[PDB]
């Protein structure tokens, strides 16, 4: 399962993760080239664990606001150690209104 | 006590190169780190240099240098893996994961200049295309285990027995038999030990900034098994 949502800042590896999302919505074309622009707060985490009784840390789940090409969009990023690589793009849809 | 245990008062730099072939699939470790057995501690970066590794990272955490370990005072007579240094020792492990495939080992652990080197050929065979470690089932993390030795005056080293312990995705847990030779290389003498076992604990974590397919191993040795100060009880 999971634990629950936190806040998390905005500094350069959340910046980072938003470059991933926009780098991998590009290579699946849906909303054509996007050009990243920036990572807006809220950010947002939590912990996923391996879903048996002994629950140790699996990885983590990011919710994102995403400006690309100056649309805004959310995009959902999960971190699973267990197989590489270990960062997937989950969700990337917009354009969203600002939260 | 032995000589080659002053090689190991300090920090040293460690070298991990590993070849492996399991069931037809070819791949490449590098790792590099420190070690201080003054508190039996091991700190390593593991990378893959092929691509993605084709086993689980936890699968090969045994075979990735025991010389590294902790061994109490009242204990040193027993510590066969550093009175091997510099020249240090083969250590062969054969690996048996119960109701899968099968590691066959063979390493070398010396000094290189000021650096600790441990240089692995790995084999690997008869294993289940989604079994557990093909199938990649494994949790990413690590338990802590014992390590039993004995001397085996036969070879002027020592053996080794023990099982890991592997959680597995669906809570079950995957155990994997490891039994271990370990002979000098040189012909120096050597400390040939009573009974006694190794206490390992394990962390594993991932480098954030890291993008090839890796482990980050942090490891704390200590020797135990053999009481302290026995004979004063009967004076």
């Amino acid at each position: 399962g999971s634990g629950e949502w936190e806040i998390i800042d905005i500094g350069p590896f959340t910046q980072n993760l938003g470059k991933f999302a926009v780098d991998e919505e590009n290579k699946i074309g849906q909303y054509g080239r996007l050009t990243f622009n920036k990572v807006i707060r809220p950010s947002m985490k939590k912990t996923i664990y391996y879903a048996n009784s002994r629950g140790m840390i699996k990885g983590y789940e990011y919710q994102l606001y995403v400006y690309a090409s100056d649309k805004l969009f959310r995009a959902d990023i999960s971190e699973d150690y267990q197989h590489y690589p270990h960062r997937k793009l989950l969700r990337f849809n917009g354009p969203v209104p600002p939260p | 006590g032995s000589k080659g245990e002053e090689l190991f008062t300090g920090v040293v730099p460690i070298l991990v190169e590993l070849d492996g072939d399991v069931n037809g699939h070819k791949f490449s470790v590098s790792g590099e780190g420190e070690g201080d057995a003054t508190y039996g501690k091991l700190t390593l970066k593991f990378i893959c240099t092929t691509g993605k590794l084709p086993v689980p990272w936890p699968t090969l955490v045994t075979t990735f240098v025991q010389c590294f370990s902790r061994y109490p005072d009242h204990m040193k007579r027993h510590d066969f893996f550093k009175s091997a240094m510099p020249e240090g020792y083969v250590q062969e492990r054969t690996i048996s994961f119960k109701d899968d495939g099968n590691y066959k080992t063979r390493a070398e652990v010396k000094f290189e200049g000021d650096t600790l080197v441990n240089r692995i050929e790995l084999k690997g065979i008869d294993f289940k295309e989604d079994g557990n470690i093909l199938g990649h089932k494994l949790e990413y993390n690590y338990n802590s285990h014992n390590v039993y030795i004995t001397a085996d005056k036969q070879k002027n080293g020592i053996k080794a027995n023990f099982k890991i312990r592997h959680n597995i995705e669906d809570g079950s847990v995957q155990l994997a038999d490891h039994y271990q030779q370990n002979t000098p290389i040189g012909d120096g003498p050597v400390l040939l030990p009573d009974n006694h076992y190794l206490s390992t604990q394990s962390k594993l974590s991932k480098d954030p900034n890291e993008k090839r397919d890796h482990m980050v191993l942090l490891e704390f040795v200590t020797a135990a098994g053999i009481t302290h100060g026995m004979d004063e009880l009967y004076k």
